[PDB]
C-alpha cells in the first residue's frame, strides 16, 4: 500500500548541536586533537551514510537538504531577477535588442573598480551580461521592471517556503522509510504531475502571455503599448485579432477539432526571422504534446489500484541467455541504496546538459540570443562544464555504492556479478581502442604538423591533400535539410539550419547559418570520441576494481576512498576508486576544454560573422579553422595565440576584469601543481621545522598543525587545478567574444 | 625568471625601445603581451598554411617541448596503483588472446617504481621545459633580428 | 625480499600480526615485555612491504620496521 | 649571446641542485658523528631547524611581498 | 547459459564464451597455421609470411611517399623488404633469447622449431610482397583500386 | 673562411642538413649562410672565439680537430 | 668518391643500422642466463 | 677546402679512439 | 620518577623528545621499559601514551 506516515517530532530544533562541531560522526565528535580534524570534518559533513546506519535517517537528512538546495535555487533566482528590475538596462534592450548590450550587474567606484561599468548602452553603463537572462523574460513575456520585481518577490516567498518545508520534515513531520522506498509512485507522481503539469503550465503561460506580448513585439509595437497579460486572458477578441482562432473557444479542444489551433500551435521549424529564435508558437505546441506525453507515462506504475506495472516485475522478467540472471535484484539495490541512485541521476542529468548545450545552440530557442554571442558561446560551455562534472560524479558515487552498498549475497550471478567477473575483458579492450583511437586522432595531428614543418604540404591530412571526410555526418546533414516536406511532410523548415539552408540573419548578423564538416572537423570529432573514451576508461576501471583485483584482493575493507596501502607490491599509489575519480576529472577537463575550443573556433570561423549588403558573410576569424586546425601549431597560434590578444589587452578597458582573472587563473593553476606533484612528507617535515620556531618563543597551538592527508592533497591539487583551467578559458571567451560581438 | 628577465631587458635594448621593458615590466600582464605573446609571432609562423622557412624547425622544437612537459605531467600526477592494476589486466589479455600468446614476455611487464614515476616526470617536464625555451630564445632573436 | 625486524619496545600487542595481509608475523614467547609475547618474522619472504605491520604499531616509533629489499614475485605481488 | 646565457645559467642551476643532492648524500652515507664530534658540521645539524625555519621565513617574506607589490600594479 | 567456466575449472582465468569457445570459433583457429596440425614451424612460418608480406606491398604502395611517382610500386616493395627484414631480426632475436637449447622436438616452442619458423617467415613475407608486386604491376584495376 | 672576412654580415653555418624527409621547400628554407646545401646556423659563438683565437682557415681548424682526436686517443 | 657522398652514406647507417644493431645486442645481452 | 684525404685521416685517428674506447669500456666493465 | 609525576623525555627517536608527560604506572617486574608515560600531545600514528626505561626519563621541577 502506497500511503503517507510520518514520524512527529523526532528531532528538536535547538542550537545545541550547533557549537559541537563533529556532531554527526562518533570520531570527530571528541575533539580537534589535530588540525586533520577540521579537514575531517568539511569531508563528512554531508556523507550521511557514515554518520548513522539507519536508511530512514539518511532518506529524512536527504530530503531536508533537497529543500534547504531548493530555497537556494529560489533565493538566486530571486536575486537575478530583483538585478533585472533594479541594476539592468532591459526596458532599454526591449526597445532596441541589437543595439544594447544587456547588463544587469553594476560596480562601486572604491578603487578605481568602476571602470568595469563599461558603456553597454542604452544610457546605461555596467557589466555585461552573459546569461542570457533577458532572452529569458522577453521570452516569457515580461515589458516592465515591475513584472521583475513582482518575479523577485515570487523567487523569495519560495525560497521561505523550501527552508520552512526542510525544517518542518526534518523536526516536525519526518516520513518513514516505507514512505521513501515508493518507486512507483514517486516516479508516476514526477512525470505526471510535476513533468507533464510544468509543461502544460508552460504552454498555457506561452499560448495566454508569451504568444500575443511577443507577436506585438516582432510586429515593432513599443513595449509601453503592448496590453497587458490579464488583459489577453479576459479579452478574447483583443487575442482573438492576433490568433483568430480563440474565436472558436474549446470546442474544437474537446472536439479534436484541432486543425482550428493551426494559427497559434503549428509544426513550424526553423527560426523566427525577426528574432533569431525559435517560434514561441512552436514551442507551446511543443510543450502541450510534452505535457501529454508526461501525463500519459505517468500512468504506467502500480500504486494502489491494481493497473500498472512493477518495475520488480519487469527488471526480474528481463533476462537473457548471455545474462543469467539479468536485471534480478536491481529494484532492491536502488530502493535501498541511496549511492547507485544519485549515480544514474547525476549521470543522466549532465549528459542531458551536454545535450541542452548543443541544441540550444543549433536551434536557439529564445528571441535575439541567436545574435547575442557571448551569450551563446558562455551558455553551450557552462552546461558542457556541468555535464562533465555530473558524470564524474556519477562515476563517483557508482564507486561508492560499489564499495559500502554493494552485497554478493543479493547479486549473485546478475548483470553487476557477471560485470565484475569479466571486468578484465572490458577494461583490456577500452585500454586498446583508447590507445587505438589516441593513436590514428592524434598522431594525425603530429602528422600533418610534420609534414607542413617539412615543407610537404601535399603529404597532410587535409582538404587540400590526403581526405578525411565525414561522410556520414554530412549524410546525416543532407537528410536533415532535405526532410521538410519529405520525412517530415508537416515542417515547413529544418529544424536547424546547422544542417543545411538559407542563413538566418538579424541586425545584420549571423543568426544561424549550415556548418560544414571537413578534414578537421573529422579530426576533431575523433579526438572528441578518444578523450571520451579515456576518460570512461578512467572512470569504470576505478568503479570495477573499486572492490578487488589481482593487486589488493581486500580493497572494500580499505574503503572508498583511501590513500594506498602502502610501497609494497612495487607500490600501490592512487588505487582506490577516489582517486579514479581524480585522474577522471582531470581527462574530462581534458576532454571538455578541447570540445569548447573546438566550437569556439569553428562558430568564430564558419558560423558567426556580419553579413554585407551582398548577401555575403565575413566571419570573426574567416576561414582559419578548414585548414589551421588541423595542425596543433595551427591551434596554438590560430586560436590560442590569435585569440588570446582581446583578454591580454583588456587592461584599462570594461574587461580589465577579464585580463585580471586569466592572471589570477593562471595562478591558481600553477599552484595546483605543488600539491600535484608532491608529498606529504616533505611538508610534515617543514612544518616539524616551522613547530620548533614557534616553540622556540614558548608557544604553539594546542591543535597541533599537521599537513594535508594525502588525499587531501590530491583533492587540494585537481580543486585548484580545475578551477584555474576553467577560469582561464572562462575569461578567455568573455573577453574575446564580448571584444568581437 | 632569470633568463626571461635577461633576455626581454635585452631584446628590447636591441630594437632600441628600453621604454617597453621599463614601462611593461612591472606587471606580469606586462611580461605575460609585451614578451611572450609579443616575441612568439615569428616563431610559432616559422610554419603555417602559406608556406615555411627557416624557424620551422624552432616551431616544431617549441611544441616538442610542449608536449614533453605535458607527458611529464602524467608521470608527475597519477600514481603506480591504478597503473599497475591496469597492466594487470592488459596481462590477462595478452595471454588469452589467441595468435599472440604464442609470443610470450621474458621480464613480467610491471609498472614503473615509485621513485622511477617520479624520475621520469621529472625528466619530461625538465626537456620540455628546456626545449620550448631554447626554441623561443633563438627563433624569436633570429625572427626579429 | 623485504627485511622485517621487531625490536625491545614491543609491548605483545599482537596487531602488527592481525594486520598482515600475508603470513609473515607471529607472536613467540618473550620475557621483556608485560604481555610475555614478542613478534618474529619467520616468513619474511613473502612480505610484500605494505607496512601494515608499521601502520598498527602503538609503540613510539615503530617496534616492527620493514625495510624494502630486492623484489621478487611475492613481494610485487605478481599474481601473473 | 642570448643562447650562450641561457645555456650557462640552467647549466650553474643544474650543478647548484647537483651539489646540493650529493651534501645530501653524504649526510646521509659518509658522515660520522663521533668524528665531527661537536665542529662546525655537528653544529649545522644541531641548528638545522632554527636554519630551516629562518629559510622558510625569508622565503615567504620575498614571496609574499614581491607576488602582493606585482598584484598591485596588475 | 552461454558463458560458462573455462575447460570446466572456475578459478582458471578465463571464461568460455561464445567468442572464445564456439565451434566456428574453434574451427577457425584450429585450422589457421599457427596451429593446425601436421605442419612443421617451417611451414607454418611459410603461410604466414606469404599472408603477411602480401598486404604489407599494399599500404606503402600507395601511401609512402613516392606515391605519386612513377616508381612508386617498386618503393612499396622495398619498403616492405626492408620491414621484413626487421621483422625477421626481432623473430631471431626473440628465438636465441626466449628458447634455450633444449630439444622439444620441433614444437614452434624450441630453438630449433622457432629459427624454423623465422626462417620460412621471412622467405614467405619475402615471396607474397614479391607476388604482389607482381599483381600490381600487371593489373590496373590493382594500381587504381577500382577507378 | 668567407665569415672572417666580413663576421657581422654573413651567418655562421655549424653543420650541413642531410634529412631524407625533407621537402624542396625544406631544402631552400634551410640553404642560407652563402652556402649551396641546407645548413645549420650556430649559435654557440665558436666563429667568433676561434677568431678571436687566431684561426683564419679551415686548415687551422682541421688541425685542431686532429689534435683533439689525438688526445682523445 | 668524394666527401660528399658521405652524408647520405653514413646517416642512414648511424640512425638505422647502428641503433638497431645496438637494440637487438642490448636486448640479447639484458635478457640472457 | 678539406680535402677526402683530410676527412679519411680524421676517420682514421676516430678509428684508433673507438678501439681504445672499446678497450677502456671492457677494462672498466671488468 | 614515581606514579603521578612529570618526567622529560630523553629518548631521540621519540617523538616527544625532550618533552614532559605523566608517568601512569612504573612495573617493578624487570621489564626492558617499565615506566608508562601519558602525553596530552598526540603523535602521528595518534597514540598518547607509550613505554619508557628509567633512563630515558627525567623528572621535572
Ligand atoms: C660530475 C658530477 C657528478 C658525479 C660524478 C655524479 C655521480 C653520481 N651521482 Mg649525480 N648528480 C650530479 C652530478 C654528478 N653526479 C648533478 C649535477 C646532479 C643534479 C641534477 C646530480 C644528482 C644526483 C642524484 C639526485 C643522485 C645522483 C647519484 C649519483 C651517483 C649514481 C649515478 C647514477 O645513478 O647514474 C644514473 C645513470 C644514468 C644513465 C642517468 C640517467 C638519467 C639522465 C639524467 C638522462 C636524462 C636525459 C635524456 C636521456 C635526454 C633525452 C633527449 C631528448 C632530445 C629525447 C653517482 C655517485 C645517485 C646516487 O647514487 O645517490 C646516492 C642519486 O640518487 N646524482
Ligand atoms: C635518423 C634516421 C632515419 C633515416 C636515415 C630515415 C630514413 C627514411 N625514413 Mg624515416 N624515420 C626515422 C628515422 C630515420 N628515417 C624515425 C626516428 C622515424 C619515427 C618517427 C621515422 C619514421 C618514418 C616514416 C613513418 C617514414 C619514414 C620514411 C623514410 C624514408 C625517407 C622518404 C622516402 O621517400 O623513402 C622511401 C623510399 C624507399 C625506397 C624506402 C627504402 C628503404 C629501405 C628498404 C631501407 C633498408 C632497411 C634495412 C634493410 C633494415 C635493417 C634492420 C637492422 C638495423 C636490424 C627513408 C628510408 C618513409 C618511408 O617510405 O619509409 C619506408 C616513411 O613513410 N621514416
Ligand atoms: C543570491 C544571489 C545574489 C548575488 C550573487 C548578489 C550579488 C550582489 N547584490 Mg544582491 N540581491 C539578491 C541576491 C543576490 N545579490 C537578492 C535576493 C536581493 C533582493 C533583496 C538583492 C538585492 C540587492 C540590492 C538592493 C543590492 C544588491 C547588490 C548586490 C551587489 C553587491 C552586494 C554587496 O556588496 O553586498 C555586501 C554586503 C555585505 C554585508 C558584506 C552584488 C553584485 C547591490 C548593488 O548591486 O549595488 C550596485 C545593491 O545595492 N543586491
Ligand atoms: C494550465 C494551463 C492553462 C490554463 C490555466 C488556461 C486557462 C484558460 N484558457 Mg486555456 N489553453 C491551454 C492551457 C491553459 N488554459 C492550452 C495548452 C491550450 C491549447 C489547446 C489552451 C487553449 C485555449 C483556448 C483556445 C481558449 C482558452 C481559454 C482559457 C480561459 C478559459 C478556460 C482560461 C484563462 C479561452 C479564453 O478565453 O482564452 C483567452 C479560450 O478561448 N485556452
Ligand atoms: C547531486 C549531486 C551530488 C550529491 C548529492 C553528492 C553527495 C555526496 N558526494 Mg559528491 N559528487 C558530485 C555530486 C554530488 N555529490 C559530483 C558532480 C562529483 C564529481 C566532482 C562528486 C564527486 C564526489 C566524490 C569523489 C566524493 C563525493 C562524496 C560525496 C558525499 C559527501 C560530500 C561532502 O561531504 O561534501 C561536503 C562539501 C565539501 C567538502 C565542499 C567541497 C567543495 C570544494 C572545496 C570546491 C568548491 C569550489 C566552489 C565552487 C568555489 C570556487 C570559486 C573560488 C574562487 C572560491 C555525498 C554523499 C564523497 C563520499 O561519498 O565519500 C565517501 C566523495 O569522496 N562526491
Ligand atoms: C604559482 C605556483 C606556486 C606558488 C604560488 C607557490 C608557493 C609557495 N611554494 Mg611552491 N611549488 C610550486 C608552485 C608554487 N609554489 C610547484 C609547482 C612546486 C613543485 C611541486 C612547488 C614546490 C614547493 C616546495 C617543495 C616548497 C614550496 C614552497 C613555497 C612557498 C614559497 C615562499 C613564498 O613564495 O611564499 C609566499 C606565498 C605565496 C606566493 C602564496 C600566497 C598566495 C596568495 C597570494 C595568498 C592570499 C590567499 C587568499 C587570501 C585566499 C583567498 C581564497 C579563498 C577565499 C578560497 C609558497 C607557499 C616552500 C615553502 O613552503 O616555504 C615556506 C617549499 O618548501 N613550493
Ligand atoms: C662528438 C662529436 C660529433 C658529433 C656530435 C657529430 C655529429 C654528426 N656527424 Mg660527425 N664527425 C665527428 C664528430 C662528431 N660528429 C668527427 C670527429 C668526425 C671526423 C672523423 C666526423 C665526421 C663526420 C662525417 C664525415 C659525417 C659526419 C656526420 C655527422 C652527422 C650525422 C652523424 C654521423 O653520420 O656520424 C658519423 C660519424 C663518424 C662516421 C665518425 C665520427 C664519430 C664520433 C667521433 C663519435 C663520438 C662519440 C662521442 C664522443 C660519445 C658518444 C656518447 C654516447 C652517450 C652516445 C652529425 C651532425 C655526417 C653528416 O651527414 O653530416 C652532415 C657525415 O657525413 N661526421
Ligand atoms: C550497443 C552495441 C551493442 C554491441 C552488441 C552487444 C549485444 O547487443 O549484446 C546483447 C546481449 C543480449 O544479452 P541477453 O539477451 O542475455 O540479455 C538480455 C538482457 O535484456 C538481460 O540482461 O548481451 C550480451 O551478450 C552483452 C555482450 C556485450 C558485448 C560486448 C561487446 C560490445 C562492447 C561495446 C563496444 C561496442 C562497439 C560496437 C560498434
Ligand atoms: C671581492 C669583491 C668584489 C666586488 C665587491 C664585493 C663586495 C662583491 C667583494 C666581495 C665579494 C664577496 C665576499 C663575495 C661572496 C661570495 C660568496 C661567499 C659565495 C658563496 C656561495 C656559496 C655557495 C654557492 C654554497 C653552496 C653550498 C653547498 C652546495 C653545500 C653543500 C653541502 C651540504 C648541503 C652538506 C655538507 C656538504 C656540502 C657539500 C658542504
Ligand atoms: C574478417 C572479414 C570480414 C569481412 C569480410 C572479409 C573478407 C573482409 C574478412 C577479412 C578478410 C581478410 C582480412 C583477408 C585477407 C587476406 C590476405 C591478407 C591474403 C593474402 C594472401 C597471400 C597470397 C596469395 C600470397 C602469395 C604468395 C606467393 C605465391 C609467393 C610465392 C613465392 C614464395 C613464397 C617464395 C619464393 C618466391 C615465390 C615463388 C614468388
Ligand atoms: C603545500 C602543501 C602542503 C602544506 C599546506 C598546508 C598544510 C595547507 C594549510 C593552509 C592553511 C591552513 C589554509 C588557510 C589559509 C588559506 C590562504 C585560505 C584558503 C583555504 C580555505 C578556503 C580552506 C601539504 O600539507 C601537502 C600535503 C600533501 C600533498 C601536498 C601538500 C602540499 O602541496
Ligand atoms: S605491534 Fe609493534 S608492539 Fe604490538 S606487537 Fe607488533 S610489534 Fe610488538
Ligand atoms: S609488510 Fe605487509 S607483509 Fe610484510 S610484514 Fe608488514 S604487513 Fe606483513
Amino acid at each position: 500500500k502506497v500511503s503517507i506516515t510520518v514520524d512527529k517530532d523526532p528531532v528538536a530544533t535547538s542550537f545545541e548541536k550547533w557549537a559541537q562541531p563533529g556532531h554527526f560522526s562518533r570520531t570527530l565528535a571528541k575533539g580537534p586533537k589535530t588540525t586533520t580534524w577540521i579537514w575531517n570534518l568539511h569531508a563528512d559533513a554531508h556523507d550521511f551514510d557514515s554518520h548513522t546506519s539507519s536508511l530512514e535517517d539518511i532518506s529524512r537528512k536527504i530530503f531536508s537538504a533537497h529543500f534547504g538546495q531548493l530555497s537556494i535555487i529560489f533565493l538566486w533566482l530571486s536575486g537575478m531577477y530583483f538585478h533585472g528590475a533594479r541594476f539592468s538596462n532591459y526596458s532599454a534592450w526591449l526597445s532596441n535588442p541589437t543595439a544594447v548590450k544587456p547588463s544587469a550587474q553594476v560596480v562601486w567606484p572604491i578603487v578605481g573598480q568602476e571602470v568595469l561599468n563599461g558603456d553597454v548602452g542604452g544610457g546605461f553603463q555596467g557589466v555585461q551580461i552573459t546569461s542570457g537572462f533577458f532572452q529569458i523574460w522577453r521570452a516569457s513575456g515580461i515589458t516592465s521592471e515591475v513584472e521583475l520585481y513582482w518575479c523577485a518577490l515570487a523567487g523569495l516567498l519560495m525560497s521561505g517556503l523550501m527552508i520552512f518545508a526542510g525544517w518542518f520534515h526534518y523536526h516536525k513531520a519526518a516520513p518513514k522509510l516505507e514512505w521513501f522506498q515508493n518507486a512507483e509512485s514517486m516516479l508516476n507522481h514526477h512525470l505526471s504531475g510535476l513533468l507533464g503539469l510544468g509543461c502544460l503550465s508552460w504552454a498555457g503561460h506561452q499560448i495566454h502571455v508569451s504568444l500575443p506580448i511577443n507577436k506585438l513585439l516582432d510586429a515593432g509595437v513599443a513595449p509601453q503599448e503592448i496590453p497587458l497579460p490579464h488583459e489577453f486572458l479576459v479579452n478574447r477578441d483583443l487575442m482573438a485579432q492576433l490568433y483568430p482562432s480563440f474565436s472558436k473557444g474549446l470546442v474544437p479542444f474537446f472536439t479534436l477539432n484541432w486543425s482550428e489551433y493551426s494559427d497559434f500551435l503549428t509544426f513550424k521549424g526553423g527560426l523566427n526571422p525577426v528574432t533569431g529564435g525559435l517560434w514561441l508558437s512552436d514551442t507551446a505546441h511543443h510543450h502541450l504534446a510534452l505535457a501529454v506525453l508526461f501525463i500519459v507515462a505517468g500512468h504506467m506504475y502500480r500504486t494502489n489500484w491494481g493497473i500498472g506495472h512493477s518495475m520488480k516485475e519487469i527488471l526480474e522478467a528481463h533476462k537473457g541467455p548471455f545474462t543469467g540472471e539479468g536485471h534480478k535484484g536491481l529494484y532492491e539495490v536502488l530502493i535501498t541504496s541511496w549511492h547507485a541512485q544519485l549515480s544514474i541521476n547525476l549521470a543522466m542529468l549532465g549528459s542531458l546538459s551536454i545535450i541542452i548545450a548543443h541544441h540550444m545552440y543549433a536551434m536557439p530557442p529564445y528571441p535575439y540570443i541567436a545574435t547575442d554571442y557571448p551569450t551563446q558561446l558562455s551558455l553551450f560551455t557552462h552546461h558542457m562544464w556541468i555535464g562533465g562534472f555530473c558524470v564524474c560524479g556519477a562515476a563517483a558515487h557508482a564507486g561508492i555504492f560499489m564499495v559500502r552498498d554493494y552485497n554478493p549475497a543479493q547479486n549473485y550471478n546478475n548483470l553487476l556479478d557477471r560485470v565484475i567477473r569479466h571486468r578484465d575483458a572490458i577494461i583490456s579492450h577500452l585500454n586498446w581502442i583508447c590507445i587505438f583511437l589516441g593513436f590514428h586522432s592524434f598522431g594525425l595531428y603530429i602528422h600533418n604538423d610534420t609534414m607542413r614543418a617539412l615543407g610537404r604540404t601535399q603529404d597532410m591530412f587535409s582538404d587540400t591533400a590526403i581526405q578525411l571526410k565525414p561522410v556520414f555526418a554530412q549524410w546525416v546533414q543532407n537528410i536533415h535539410t532535405v526532410a521538410p516536406g519529405n520525412t517530415t511532410p508537416n515542417a515547413l523548415a529544418t529544424a536547424s539550419y546547422a544542417f543545411g539552408g538559407n542563413v538566418v540573419s538579424v541586425g545584420n548578423k549571423v543568426a544561424m547559418m549550415p556548418i560544414s564538416l571537413g578534414t578537421a572537423d573529422f579530426m576533431v570529432h575523433h579526438i572528441h570520441a578518444f578523450t571520451i573514451h579515456v576518460t570512461v576508461l578512467i572512470l569504470l576501471k576505478g568503479v570495477l576494481f573499486s572492490r578487488n583485483s589481482r593487486l589488493i584482493p581486500d580493497k572494500a575493507n580499505l574503503g572508498f576512498r583511501f590513500p594506498c596501502d602502502g610501497p609494497g607490491r612495487g607500490g600501490t599509489c592512487q588505487s582506490s576508486a577516489w582517486d579514479s575519480v581524480f585522474l577522471g576529472l582531470f581527462w574530462m577537463y581534458n576532454c571538455i576544454s578541447v570540445v569548447i575550443f573546438h566550437f569556439s573556433w569553428k562558430m568564430q570561423s564558419d558560423v558567426w560573422g556580419t553579413v554585407q549588403a551582398d548577401n555575403t558573410v565575413t566571419h570573426i576569424t574567416g576561414g582559419n579553422f578548414a585548414q589551421s586546425a588541423i595542425t596543433i601549431n595551427g591551434w596554438l597560434r590560430d586560436f590560442l595565440w590569435a585569440q588570446a590578444s582581446q583578454v591580454i589587452q583588456s587592461y584599462g578597458s570594461s574587461l580589465s576584469a577579464y585580463g585580471l582573472i586569466f592572471l589570477g587563473a593562471h595562478f591558481i593553476w600553477a599552484f595546483s601543481l605543488m600539491f600535484l606533484f608532491s608529498g606529504r612528507g616533505y611538508w610534515q617535515e617543514l612544518i616539524e621545522s616551522v613547530v620548533w620556531a614557534h616553540n622556540k618563543l614558548n608557544f604553539a597551538p594546542a591543535i597541533q598543525p599537521r599537513a594535508l592527508s594525502i588525499t587531501q592533497g590530491r583533492a587540494v591539487g585537481l580543486a585548484h587545478y580545475l578551477l584555474g583551467g576553467i577560469g582561464t578559458t572562462w575569461a578567455f571567451f568573455l573577453a574575446r567574444i564580448i571584444s568581437v560581438g | 625568471w632569470v633568463t626571461f628577465y635577461w633576455h626581454w631587458k635585452h631584446v628590447t635594448i636591441w630594437q632600441g625601445n628600453a621604454g617597453q621593458f621599463n614601462e611593461s615590466s612591472t606587471y606580469i600582464m606586462g611580461w605575460l603581451r609585451d614578451y611572450l605573446w609579443l616575441n612568439s609571432s615569428p616563431l610559432i609562423n616559422g610554419y603555417n598554411p602559406f608556406g615555411m622557412n627557416s624557424l620551422a624547425v624552432w616551431a616544431w622544437m617549441f611544441l616538442f617541448g610542449h608536449l614533453i612537459w605535458a607527458t611529464g605531467f602524467m608521470f608527475l600526477i597519477s600514481w603506480r596503483g591504478y597503473w599497475q592494476e591496469l597492466i594487470e589486466t592488459l596481462a590477462w589479455a595478452h595471454e588469452r588472446t589467441p595468435l599472440a600468446n604464442l609470443v610470450r614476455w621474458k621480464d613480467k611487464p610491471v609498472a614503473l617504481s615509485i621513485v622511477q614515476a617520479r624520475l621520469v616526470g621529472l625528466i619530461h617536464f625538465t626537456v620540455g621545459y628546456v626545449f620550448t625555451y631554447a626554441a623561443f630564445v633563438i627563433a624569436s632573436t633570429t625572427g626579429k633580428f | 625480499s623485504h627485511a622485517v625486524k621487531v625490536y625491545d619496545t614491543c609491548i605483545g600487542c599482537t596487531q602488527c600480526v592481525r594486520a598482515c595481509p600475508c603470513d609473515v608475523l607471529e607472536m613467540v614467547s618473550w620475557d621483556g615485555c608485560k604481555a610475555g609475547q614478542i613478534a618474529s618474522a619467520p616468513r619474511t619472504e613473502d612480505c610484500i612491504g605494505c607496512k601494515r605491520c608499521e601502520t598498527a604499531c602503538p609503540t613510539d616509533f615503530l617496534s616492527v620496521r620493514v625495510y624494502l629489499g630486492g623484489e621478487t614475485t611475492r613481494s610485487m605481488g605478481l599474481a601473473y | 649571446q642570448a643562447a650562450l646565457y641561457t645555456h650557462h645559467q640552467y647549466i650553474a642551476g643544474f650543478l647548484m641542485v647537483g651539489a646540493f643532492a650529493h651534501g645530501a648524500i653524504f649526510f646521509v652515507r659518509d658522515y660520522d658523528p663521533e668524528q665531527n664530534k661537536n665542529n662546525v658540521l655537528a653544529r649545522m645539524l644541531e641548528h638545522k631547524e632554527a636554519i630551516i625555519s629562518h629559510l622558510s621565513w625569508v622565503s615567504l617574506f620575498l614571496g609574499f611581498h614581491t607576488l602582493g607589490l606585482y598584484i598591485h600594479n596588475d | 547459459q552461454f558463458v560458462k567456466p573455462y575447460n570446466d575449472d572456475p578459478f582458471v582465468g578465463n571464461l568460455a564464451t561464445p567468442v572464445s569457445t564456439s565451434s566456428f570459433t574453434r574451427s577457425f583457429l584450429s585450422n589457421l597455421p599457427a596451429y593446425r596440425s601436421g605442419l612443421s614451424p617451417l611451414l607454418r612460418g611459410l603461410e604466414i609470411g606469404m599472408t603477411h608480406g602480401y598486404f604489407l606491398v599494399g599500404p606503402f604502395y600507395k601511401l609512402g611517399p613516392l606515391r605519386n611517382s612513377d616508381v612508386a610500386l617498386i618503393s612499396g616493395l622495398f619498403s616492405s623488404i626492408g620491414l621484413i627484414i626487421i621483422l625477421a631480426a626481432c623473430l631471431a632475436i626473440y628465438g636465441v633469447v626466449s628458447f634455450n637449447e633444449d630439444d622439444n622436438t620441433d614444437s614452434l616452442q624450441t630453438s630449433r622449431g622457432w629459427k624454423q619458423f623465422t626462417s620460412g617467415w621471412l622467405v614467405g613475407s619475402i615471396g607474397g610482397a614479391s607476388f604482389a608486386y607482381i599483381l600490381i604491376s600487371n593489373i590496373v584495376f590493382l594500381q587504381t583500386s577500382g577507378l | 673562411e668567407q665569415w672572417v672576412l666580413n663576421p657581422l654580415k654573413v651567418k655562421p653555418v655549424a653543420h650541413a642538413i642531410w634529412d631524407p624527409h625533407f621537402g624542396q621547400p625544406a631544402v631552400k628554407a634551410f640553404t642560407k649562410g652563402g652556402v649551396f646545401y641546407p645548413v645549420n646556423i650556430a649559435t654557440s659563438g665558436v666563429y667568433h672565439w676561434w677568431y678571436t683565437i687566431g684561426m683564419r682557415t679551415n686548415n687551422d681548424l682541421y688541425a685542431g680537430s686532429l689534435f683533439l682526436l689525438f688526445l682523445s686517443g | 668518391m668524394t666527401a660528399a657522398y658521405l652524408p647520405s652514406i653514413l646517416v642512414p647507417l648511424i640512425g638505422l643500422i647502428f641503433p638497431g644493431f645496438v637494440m637487438g645486442f642490448a636486448f640479447i645481452y639484458i635478457e640472457q642466463e | 677546402m678539406i680535402s677526402d684525404t683530410q676527412i679519411f685521416v680524421a676517420l682514421i685517428l676516430a678509428l684508433v679512439s673507438l678501439v681504445l674506447a672499446i678497450r677502456l669500456g671492457t677494462a672498466l666493465y671488468q | 620518577v614515581k606514579r603521578g609525576s612529570q618526567v622529560r623525555i630523553l629518548r631521540k627517536e621519540s617523538y616527544w623528545y625532550q618533552d614532559v608527560g605523566t608517568v601512569a604506572t612504573i612495573d617493578t617486574s624487570g621489564i626492558r621499559y617499565p615506566v608508562v608515560v601519558r602525553f596530552e600531545k598526540v603523535s602521528y600514528s595518534g597514540v598518547n601514551t607509550n613505554n619508557f626505561s628509567l633512563d630515558e626519563v627525567v623528572e621535572v621541577v
